């Protein structure tokens, strides 16, 4: 792949093999010479088939087990792409056994290798996409609840509301902390960490903004308009941040 | 799980081994 890989895990699995395909490209096809014999690939190529067979095994269980719908539609084509790519590798080994200098077979090696890595890439991005959708779900849930601070006019409720939004924040903070460590783009990690930090420190402020309101909302005096404008401003500010976080999570090259 | 990610790593390492035989 030309663009940097989306995450550290994907980079770890593909980057190295992608380099090899490049070396093989430079070597044989699209490079200096290529016909000087090619040992028997039957052994290793059989190993890929097995591996591929297992990957498709695991992936299919994943399909009939996940609740995500997109994952259910997106993963299956990857099995095929991979399975079909594997077919070319087997046909290539075969040809090579008949002729070590066969170029269409060499073309098949590169083609079959690319299909497997590409199809394995789609499988990991699909899976990754499904994971980010879990984080977003959490974020939108916090968004939905933040829109509830609007009511709350009693210390009792304010304490309840607090008892609920607290763990939400803690949960969103962990996911984004760990997801951030996986990004392969500096700027994206940075943007996320800042948004999350800005949100972590606005929590105590939202709670104070709320305590302020409930109090004045229970005191026959006090200028309620002010408390309102500010509590709302704090919610408007926490929301924008969280949407920024949602936006950044879906950023891909 | 991480089972999916592990089997994806094998296919990769098994393919790598294939290119390694091509001295690539």
């Amino acid at each position: 792949m030309m663009p940097v890989f989306h995450t550290r895990t994907i980079e770890s699995i593909l980057e190295p093999v992608a380099q090899q395909i490049s070396h093989l490209v430079i070597m044989h096809e699209e490079g200096e010479v290529d016909g000087k014999a090619i040992p028997d690939l039957t052994a290793p190529v059989s190993a890929v088939q097995a591996a591929v067979s297992n990957l498709v095994r695991v992936g299919k269980e994943t399909v009939q087990t996940t609740e995500d719908q997109i994952l259910k539609r997106d993963m299956p084509p990857a099995f095929i792409k991979v399975e079909n790519a594997c077919t070319k590798l087997v046909r290539a080994a075969q040809m090579l056994q008949a002729d070590p200098y066969s170029v269409p077979a060499r073309d098949y090696l590169i083609d079959g290798s690319r299909g497997i890595l590409s199809g394995t890439s789609d499988l990991l991005l699909t899976f990754d996409e499904a994971e980010v959708r879990k984080i977003i779900r959490v974020c939108k849930g916090i968004l939905e609840y933040l829109t509830v601070a609007e009511v709350v006019e009693t210390m009792e409720d304010l304490v309840t509301y607090t008892k609920n939004l607290g763990p939400g924040m803690t949960k969103m903070a962990k996911m984004i902390d760990e997801r951030q460590q996986e990004l392969t783009h500096q700027e994206h990690r940075v943007m996320l960490v800042n948004s999350m930090n800005t949100v972590k420190e606005l929590l105590p402020v939202l709670i104070s903004a709320m305590k302020i309101f409930v109090t004045t909302k229970n005191t026959k005096s006090q200028g309620i308009e002010e408390a309102l404008k500010n509590r709302n401003f704090t919610v408007e500010k926490m929301s924008a941040e969280i949407n920024e976080i949602i936006r950044v999570l879906q950023l891909t090259s | 799980k991480k089972e999916l990610i592990e089997s994806a790593r094998k296919v990769s390492e098994k393919v790598s081994h294939v290119l390694a035989a091509l001295q690539a």
